[PDB]
């Protein structure tokens, strides 16, 4: 749903890396493997976490029962 | 203000034998609001 | 008190059925046309297929 905090296998913090990773692909126009490297994700353990994350939460958030649409 | 309208989202409260409906919309479906209360969890 | 649309989410939350009014135009013909009466009849709430030409989505 939202970025996981740690990499499942490494233990390495990964949750501070989602918003930046998107900005790398978007703004700096890098490919995925270059951007992952720039964020320090070396082990394929860790590259997998950010490479394949689906920010499904951003869908959930569009249904907010506490505001007049 | 215990309840919330499911359609217009107006926060509102009820009483003893009161119109089970939004006082703005007239929609007859109301969500019970989460109010300040202690629930305890273990971070595991 | 004039009609308002019902969307399927409401049906899901109320745990009832998502239905539209089924109307029949009844022809009541006396003596082979000599005198025929018409009346449109409310034949109940007919469950409607979601995302079809009778659904509001
Ligand atoms: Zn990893
Ligand atoms: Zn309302």
């Amino acid at each position: 749903m939202i970025v996981p905090v740690r990499c499942f296998s490494c233990g390495k913090v990964v949750g501070d890396k989602w918003e930046s990773y998107l900005n790398l692909l978007q703004e700096d126009e890098l490919d995925e493997g270059t951007a992952l490297s720039r964020l320090g994700l070396k082990r394929y353990c860790c590259r997998r976490m950010i490479l394949t994350h689906v920010d499904l939460i951003e869908k959930f958030l569009r249904y907010n029962p506490l505001e007049k649409r | 203000l215990k309840y919330i309208c499911a359609e217009c989202s107006s926060k509102l409260s009820l009483s003893r034998t009161d119109a089970v409906r939004c006082k703005d919309c007239g929609h007859r479906i109301l969500l019970k609001a989460r109010t300040k209360r202690l629930v305890q969890f273990e971070a595991r | 008190a004039v009609e308002r649309k019902v969307y399927p989410s409401e049906s899901r939350q109320r745990l009832t059925s998502y239905r539209g009014k089924l109307l029949l135009k009844l022809k009541w013909s006396v003596n082979n046309g000599e005198e025929n009466l018409f009346e449109v009849r409310d034949c109940g709430g007919l469950p409607v297929m979601l995302q079809s030409n009778r659904c509001h989505l």
